[PDB]
């Protein structure tokens, strides 16, 4: 061959788009659950 | 194979946090004699 | 007379349980078991924030329940060992009345209604202050004076 090899980052644009969508979805549901806990814990502490 | 495992761990954690908040949220109402849980807490939040 | 049950451990009396309204309540820090054979079979829930454990009263004992209120005017109240004066948000007991091992006794109003349970107290010269668990409409709250010790 007349060319060099490819690396781990050298992927198609369509594959990259799918990766971002799946990762973002899971991350969102974690953030929402965390926010619920913080308000409940703070109010219970302060209410006492 | 590895990516699937890690993503499954993230979802399960979110469920566990919700259960912890619910129990600590509601508990005060079960100790008071004659108390009634307000409609909103009974049905919609901290169910 | 009938609303008070003994709590015993290895033959020694550690404290008391009180049957009020529709719930049976026992302080969390007291060790031992319940003398009543039927009550000993119930499941209880624990909360470390208020040092309380509670369960539902079975139907056949409902006729023994005491009455309760939430109104707490300034004035005088009675208990097993004498009078108590309530003023300024604190319950005042003459010094020397009460010793460790006598926790779990209710305080009664003029008409005999339950208003509070005492779980420990502080030591001061002429008069002592108590640490009490009381309630309000739809909530429960705990009051502990500075320097209070468990009884």
């Amino acid at each position: 061959a007349s060319h060099t090899t490819l690396g781990v980052q050298d992927i198609s644009t369509t594959a990259m788009s799918w990766v971002q969508k799946i990762t973002g979805g899971v991350g969102l549901i974690v953030a929402v659950a965390a926010l619920i806990l913080i308000v409940v814990l703070c109010v219970s502490f302060s209410r006492h | 194979s590895v990516a699937s495992f890690v993503l499954l761990s993230m979802v399960g954690t979110a469920v566990g946090m919700c259960v912890c908040a619910r129990r600590r949220c509601i508990t005060p109402y079960e100790l008071t004699p004659g108390a009634t849980v307000p409609f909103l807490l009974s049905l919609l939040c901290c169910v | 007379n009938d609303c008070i049950f003994e709590v015993k451990h290895e033959g020694k009396v550690m404290g008391y349980a009180c049957l009020v309204g529709d719930k049976v309540m026992k302080p969390a820090h007291v060790k031992g078991t319940i003398d009543n054979a039927d009550l000993a079979k119930l499941a209880f829930k624990r909360s470390s924030k208020y040092d309380l454990e509670c369960a539902q009263i079975p139907v056949h004992m409902k006729s023994d329940a005491s009455k309760f209120t939430h109104e707490k005017p300034e004035g005088y109240y009675n208990w097993h060992h004498g009078a108590v004066q309530y003023s300024g948000g604190r319950f005042t007991i003459p010094t020397g009345a009460g010793k460790p091992g006598d926790s779990g006794r209710p305080i009664f109003d003029n008409k005999g209604r339950v208003v509070a349970i005492v779980l420990g107290g502080a030591n001061e010269g002429a008069r002592t202050a108590l640490s009490v668990v009381t309630w309000n409409k739809d909530i429960v709250t705990k009051i502990t004076p500075e320097g209070a010790e468990e009884w």
